[PDB]
């Protein structure tokens, strides 16, 4: 099941 | 006493045999049951992981057992317990579909077999079984609504906004935020507290 891990999660 | 529930289950029950039985010893040309890695349960000794996250793989040559017994009694639970093996098949045997083009098959002649024998079940159970005639593997209604998207929110607390931690329905396929539902976003099959509502019995007086 995919978890969601807040909706941005931008990397850089 | 006379009882139409226990005459509706019976007549189901050999009725059931009847499309159980093509799929059992669904043959192709080269005389090959298709339905050989669902019928029977794998070594248990050689497989902990395996029945780990699949704890109901689940047997044929046992459903069809099961259902002479008239456990299933309806449709409801019959059709479950096939479209069941098939389910798992395709998971962890593979990709998504490892046998799947071989069990399918038989899906396939499954569901023809499940329109054949609609018939009787509207003679016997009426339209309170519907028609199940709508395709598919997974749902058989699908939609059941009106919204159902795989970026939609879904959790009790109504903010309808992907904050926070939160796991997907395997069913619905609708975001619930982990902390209210009480997850550990470790589930791999999670479902949500309408599809299959999961009861944890913590220390309740
Ligand atoms: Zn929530
Ligand atoms: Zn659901």
């Amino acid at each position: 099941a995919r978890t969601k891990q807040t909706a941005r999660k931008s990397t850089g | 006493s006379m009882n139409i529930e226990v005459a509706r289950a019976a007549r189901l029950a050999q009725i059931f045999k009847e499309i159980c039985d093509g799929i059992i010893s669904y043959r192709d040309s080269s005389q090959q049951t298709l339905a050989a890695p669902l019928l029977n349960l794998p070594p248990k000794k050689k497989n902990a992981d395996y029945y780990e996250k699949i704890s109901d793989p689940l047997d044929l040559s046992t459903i069809e057992k099961q259902i002479l017994i008239g456990y299933y009694k309806t449709v409801e639970a019959f059709d479950a317990d096939m479209l069941k093996v098939f389910r798992n098949a395709e998971k962890y045997y593979g990709r998504k579909s490892p046998i799947g083009r071989d069990v399918c098959r038989l899906r396939k002649a499954y569901y023809s077999a499940r329109h054949e024998a609609s018939a009787q079940i509207d003679e016997i159970v009426g339209e309170t079984a519907s028609e199940a005639d709508s395709s598919e593997t997974s749902v058989s209604e699908k939609e059941s609504g009106h919204e159902k998207d795989d970026d939609v929110i879904r959790c009790i607390c109504g903010l309808y906004k992907d904050e926070g931690l939160m796991i997907q329905c395997d069913k619905c396929m609708v975001w619930q935020h982990c902390d209210c539902m009480g997850v550990n976003t470790d589930v791999e099959h999670y479902l949500c507290e309408q599809c299959d509502p999961r009861p944890v019995d913590r220390e309740v007086p």
